[PDB]
This record gives structure tokens, C-alpha cells and sequence, in this order.
């Protein structure tokens, strides 16, 4: 019982096996993708001002 | 975070918006949009007749 | 017996609790943040055009 509760809860905390992960992945990359566009939008902005 | 991100993006709409519409009141005053509007009526005339 | 009472000393949260807990947010996270995330991103996208 105590491999079994160990086994399972260190596979849902390392999905990919090598590391601890406390964001889900799919946020973690939705993140990113959100600052990537911010800073161009940025761009254009100072763009148009300049 | 994601409050973050959302607060920098509304901000920087808002400000390209403003800055747009400040342009729209330079472009167009009474003076000019009269002659516009004489300028329209004289090819609106001439799309007519042809 | 000495195994069993360190098991309920540390038994605050019940492992079959705390991982029923961890799935219910990895549940919320994927129908609320990831898709108000998405919509962000839509947005920022269409003030791009605007400029």
C-alpha cells in the first residue's frame, strides 16, 4: 500500500519522470505564448507613436 | 499572472486607440470638411453624368 | 502497529485525498485558466490588426 500511494503520487507531481512540475504544462505553455504576443503588440504600439 | 498579462494588454489597446482618434481631430476640421464636402458633390455630379 | 501510527501522524491530507485534490485542479486549470489564456491571446492578436 505505501509503493502504491508513493508510486502514484510521484507520477502525477513528474509527468515527464525527470522533474518535479508544480504549473500544469498546458498553462505553462499558454504563458509563454501570451508574452511572446504582448511584446510585439508593444512593438507596434511604440512603432506607430514614434 | 494571468491578471497581470490581461491588465498590460487592455492598456496598450487603449492607448494605440487614443492616439488615433487625436490624429481624426487634426485631419478633419470645419474649414476642411467643408471643402470635402464640396469636392464630393462636384464628382458626385460628374459619376452621375457619365 | 509503530508503522501504522506513523502512517496516521502523517496522514494529514489522506494521500487518496490529496491526489484526488491534485486532479481536480489539474481539471480546473485546463476548463477555466487555460481557455481564458487562449482567449488573451485571440485578443492581442486582433489589436495587432487594429494597429
Amino acid at each position: 500500500k505505501l509503493d502504491s500511494h508513493l508510486k502514484e503520487l510521484r507520477d502525477f507531481m513528474y509527468p515527464e519522470g525527470n522533474t518535479l512540475m508544480l504549473t500544469t504544462p498546458e498553462l505553462s505553455g499558454e504563458f509563454h505564448q501570451l508574452g511572446s504576443q504582448l511584446e510585439k503588440l508593444n512593438h507596434i504600439t511604440v512603432e506607430i507613436l514614434g | 499572472n494571468a491578471e497581470y498579462l490581461e491588465a498590460k494588454s487592455n492598456a496598450l489597446f487603449l492607448k494605440l486607440r487614443m492616439e488615433e482618434l487625436q490624429v481624426l481631430t487634426d485631419c478633419y476640421t470645419p474649414e476642411k470638411v467643408l471643402v470635402h464636402r464640396q469636392i464630393r458633390d462636384t464628382l458626385e455630379a460628374g459619376v452621375k453624368k457619365e | 502497529s509503530k508503522t501504522q501510527r506513523a502512517l496516521q501522524k502523517n496522514t494529514n491530507p489522506d494521500t487518496d485525498a490529496l491526489l484526488k485534490s491534485l486532479s481536480d485542479h489539474y481539471s480546473l486549470e485546463l476548463d477555466e485558466m487555460v481557455p481564458k489564456m487562449q482567449r488573451l491571446i485571440q485578443q492581442c492578436e486582433k489589436h495587432q490588426e487594429y494597429g
